[PDB]
């Protein structure tokens, strides 16, 4: 008898792995994978804080809200090489960027010259134009919603942007940061990002982040069925 | 002193390259001249293994010949049997972004590391996780099995440490690399291993001892893949410049350069034959492209991947080459 | 003029010209497109899905119905049926079969679209790669042993020596024909549209809903001109063929009017009429396929890719 | 930097004396290790299907 004894025991056994290793692939299709990136001290603990329920290098964060499992990802400690491990993350939803709003008037502390808002500036600039991140959107959260209020009535916007020309108040000048890391998106044709204005003592930044993610499921599924 | 310190390491630079271009009497290309190339090499698909739902990072072979592992971002490791299409195991992961993968060589235990940092050595002869080393403080690019007690690492920190499985602790650190170490490889005799870094240099360190032997340069950028010979004497390495490079140990210098025009792509692997006559590397074209090791001449190419060439296997007795893919298929070639 | 003698003329030269141009305009068009379409579908689509069934299956049965007219249209050029009788059979069999699994394709194709924005993940038991082989098999069989009772209407006639294998709608006693021929169009026709809008409604209105969700981004207006669109195409172009078949068959049934020249337009028109339903055939690719962003783009990648190969 | 200066030129001079061989001598013994298995690889020399364990 061809294919007996031991040899059909054998496939038996492949075919249960294969059963289970399917069982697993439809249970991870239905996590949304989000990559949370961070000049650095732009209240992003903050953030995960907020949104939270249930080693080094990697940290992962799993919670739910309305009837959706959400997986963040957050590379603090990788700090050997963006370059030469980026790609890994290249399926992920969206990637969540956190910027700090009260760093526009103040100096790196090191090097005696760089700017931490300039720094962020780079750094959005080098994820957003990536051949990695082609079609995935960003959710941008701007934190130190109170620190920029107390401090524009003292500290003039014009100290980090030379060019800035208007009011000196909450408003008129957070619109201005906006565009102005908006402005750095060169593929808007393909890609969209999505501005919250986070406030310290916000319970609603869940909500924004839902609200993005679900528009982006949709848009996906959309393009998929060609219309799209 | 800085003066009696800085400025006289130049010197030294200035002897070595003295002494190295002083014994460059020939070229391996004007010896190899006179001998009869090897033709066109003609290899088809036997096999296709699937079942993995993403990117395929790593694989490796064992000695058995016949059996095979791989891992992939997907939070699985797999464990083949080549001669047919039956998977034997299937291993899941603590974490899911994984680098590397090692088969033992008495086959019982299997290793595993990437992004967190930490080797986890899973016994198969008990499946359950025997050990767990996290003494990096970068992600695990390679991890090699020395006995079913001993394993060499190295991380995205420039650094490599051979550890002691019996008690989890770091037994050697091997220092003085300058970029993230992406790649390693152990001698025959597994007294000696080479290891290549991001800063276009490779090092060649004595286990027993734990201290740098020799130091190869002449890549113009990252190198990803590092192979050693068969007999020990000499190792390749693969490159982010779209070229590969043969360098030999007693010389201490480079011997040939394989490279060709409309190649713009790096290296992800290399391998060699069990005689040393070819010479195997994937590129980021997904394909493959086999040379002749002592002419430089692309003798033959493997393609049918779709997406990229990850890595790449040769069995111990040569019978079949393997290669993975970022499409998450892995290819039998004979 | 408006004198019976020129509508008999007309006739004439409707079903020797008309028809044979625009089939022959037809065929070229829709076998181009589906062999395009069809190509690219199996060589460079992997991981297929529910929605992906539906669409080859749709554009098979495109170019099985297109593979159908260059004997009808020669025959209407030469004015003789100069082939054997089973080929007329068969090739009015299929042409019909294949109309009617168009149809039916369509109508799930609207049910899959609904599905997949109802449930984003495809944790649906009609969204996994196993329900669609079977209803595209049910689908198939059905339409066969629906279009099963046509063998007994279209046969035939052997008369001067020449055998005519005359079109459905003048072919067959006018009674049996005329019941056929309803219950033809309210079971193939009428019920998928029915479903087909009723789907494509829900779509629509959660389109509209979920439009004010949108706080600062691309808004969705593009799916519901296509979702609108698509239901426009449909019954426009296949309305007046199913209106103006069942008038005809009637016109035959004699008491209705016992008038020729009545008879001789209402065969005009209904011969008018006749490729407009066609033309789904030719209009499907493009609409279905080639408009869709992903589809057209990942096409050219692979055409220009093996292009190498061969040239 | 000073202990690593000095560490730097320690290093530099253990990498000094490892009395090299000519270029020559390197290629010699890598042509004739080649030539020496070149009926042991399979896949520069192919076996026949008799004894192919991955056949078809």
């Amino acid at each position: 008898c061809t294919l007996s004894a031991e040899d059909k025991a054998a496939v038996e056994r492949s075919k249960m792995i294969d059963r289970n290793l399917r069982e697993d692939g439809e249970k991870a299709a239905r996590e949304v994978k989000l990559l949370l990136l961070g000049a650095g001290e732009s209240g992003k603990s903050t953030i995960v804080k907020q949104m939270k329920i249930i080693t080094t290098g990697i940290v992962e964060t799993h919670f739910t809200f309305k009837d959706l499992h959400f997986k963040m990802f957050d590379v603090g400690a990788q700090r050997s090489e963006r370059k030469k491990w980026i790609h890994c993350f290249e399926g992920v939803t969206a990637i969540i960027f956190c910027v700090a709003l009260s760093d526009y008037d103040l100096v790196l502390a090191e090097d005696e010259e760089m700017n931490r808002m300039h720094e962020s500036m780079k750094l959005f600039d080098s994820i957003c134009n990536n051949k990695w991140f082609t079609d995935t959107s960003i959710i941008l959260f701007l934190n130190k919603k109170d620190l920029f209020e107390e401090k524009i009535k003292k500290s003039p916007l014009t100290i980090c942007y030379p060019e800035y020309a208007g009011s000196n108040t909450y408003e008129e000048a957070a619109a201005y940061i906006q565009c102005q890391f908006e402005d750095l998106n060169k593929r808007k044709d393909t890609k969209e990002i999505y501005t919250h204005f986070t406030c310290s003592t916000d319970t609603k930044n869940v909500q924004f982040v839902f609200d993005a993610v679900t528009d982006v499921i949709i848009k996906n599924n959309l393009k998929d069925c060609g219309l799209f | 002193e800085l003066d009696q310190l800085r400025q006289e390491a130049e010197q030294l630079k200035n002897q070595i390259r003295d002494a190295r271009k002083a014994c460059a009497d020939a070229t391996l290309s004007q010896i190899t001249n006179n001998i009869d190339p090897v033709g066109r090499i003609q290899m088809r698909t036997r096999r296709t293994l699937r079942g993995h739902l993403a990117k395929i990072y790593a694989m490796h072979w064992g000695t058995d010949s016949r059996l095979l592992v791989s891992a992939s971002q997907d939070g699985k490791l797999i464990i083949w049997d080549s001669y047919t299409t039956n998977k034997v195991h299937a291993i899941p992961l603590r974490s899911s972004w994984v680098m590397t993968c090692a088969y033992a060589p008495s086959g019982n235990y299997v290793a595993c590391g990437g992004l967190d940092n930490i080797c986890s050595i899973y016994n198969l002869k008990t499946v359950r996780v025997s050990r767990e080393l996290a003494g990096h403080t970068g992600y695990l690019s390679c991890c090699r099995f020395l006995d079913d007690n001993q394993i060499v690492t190295s991380s995205g920190d420039t650094t490599c440490a051979l550890w002691d499985i019996e008690t989890g602790q770091q037994t050697t650190t091997f220092t003085g690399h300058t970029g993230d170490v992406m790649s390693l490889s152990l001698a025959p005799d597994t007294r000696l291993f080479v290891s290549g870094a991001c800063d276009a240099s490779a090092k060649l360190w004595d286990v027993r001892e734990g201290m740098c032997r020799q130091t190869f340069t002449g890549h113009e950028s990252d190198i990803n893949a590092i192979c050693f010979f068969p007999n020990g004497n000499a190792f390749a390495t693969g490159s982010d410049d779209a070229t590969c490079r043969l360098f030999d140990l007693r010389a201490d210098q480079e011997l040939m350069t394989y490279s060709h025009d409309n190649i713009i792509c790096g290296i992800t692997s290399v391998s060699f034959s069990k005689s040393g006559r070819l010479l195997l590397a994937g590129y980021d074209d997904f394909n493959c492209n086999v040379w002749d090791a002592l002419k430089a001449d692309r003798a033959g190419v493997l393609a049918g991947h779709d997406n990229r060439v990850s890595c790449l296997g040769v069995t111990d007795d040569g019978m079949a080459v393997a290669t993975g893919s970022w499409d998450s298929f892995l290819k039998i070639w004979n | 003029n408006a004198t019976c003698k020129n509508w008999l003329a007309a006739e004439a030269a409707l079903e020797k010209y008309y028809l044979s141009i625009f089939y022959g305009i037809e065929f070229v068009v829709g076998v181009l497109g589906n062999t395009i379409v069809v190509y690219g579908y199996i060589f460079s689509l992997k991981n297929w899905n529910s929605s992906n069934i539906y669409l080859f299956n749709l554009s098979v049965s495109d170019l099985a119905f297109l593979c159908t007219l260059p004997m009808l249209i020669r025959s209407y050029a030469n004015g003789n049926w100069i082939y054997g009788d089973v080929l007329c059979i068969s090739n009015r069999y299929v042409l019909h079969a294949n109309l009617y699994t168009s149809i039916l394709f369509l109508t799930f194709i609207s049910i899959d679209r609904y599905l997949i924005i109802k449930y984003p993940f495809r944790e649906h038991l009609l969204q996994k790669k196993e329900f669609a082989i079977l209803i595209s098999l049910a689908i198939w069989v059905l339409v066969t042993l629906e279009l099963l009772p046509i063998l007994p209407l279209i046969n035939p006639v052997i008369t001067d020596n020449g055998t005519t294998c005359n079109d459905f709608a003048s072919s067959g006693d006018p009674n049996y024909n005329l019941i056929y021929s309803m219950c033809l169009t309210l079971l193939g026709f009428l019920i998928p549209l029915f479903v087909m809008c009723f789907f494509y409604y829900k779509i629509a209105l959660f389109l509209k809903q979920r439009n004010r969700q949108v706080a600062t981004a691309l808004p969705l207006e593009k799916p519901l001109n296509l979702v609108i669109m698509a239901v426009v195409i449909f019954s426009v172009l296949f309305t007046p063929y199913h209106v103006m078949r069942n008038v005809r068959i009637a016109s035959r049934l004699g008491s209705w009017k016992q008038y020729q020249c009545t008879q001789v337009v209402i065969n005009s028109f209904y011969i008018v009429t006749r490729p407009l339903a066609f033309l789904n055939s030719v209009i499907n690719p493009v609409f279905y396929f080639l408009l869709g962003d992903h589809f057209r783009d990942m096409l050219m990648n692979q055409l220009r890719h093996n292009f190498k190969s061969l040239t | 930097s000073i202990a690593q200066a000095r560490k730097l030129v320690e290093q530099l001079k253990m990498e000094a004396n490892i009395d090299r061989i000519k270029v020559s001598k390197a290629a010699a013994d890598l042509m004739a290790y080649c030539e020496a298995h070149a009926k042991e690889d399979p896949l520069l020399t192919p076996v026949p299907a008799s004894e192919n364990p991955f056949r078809e």
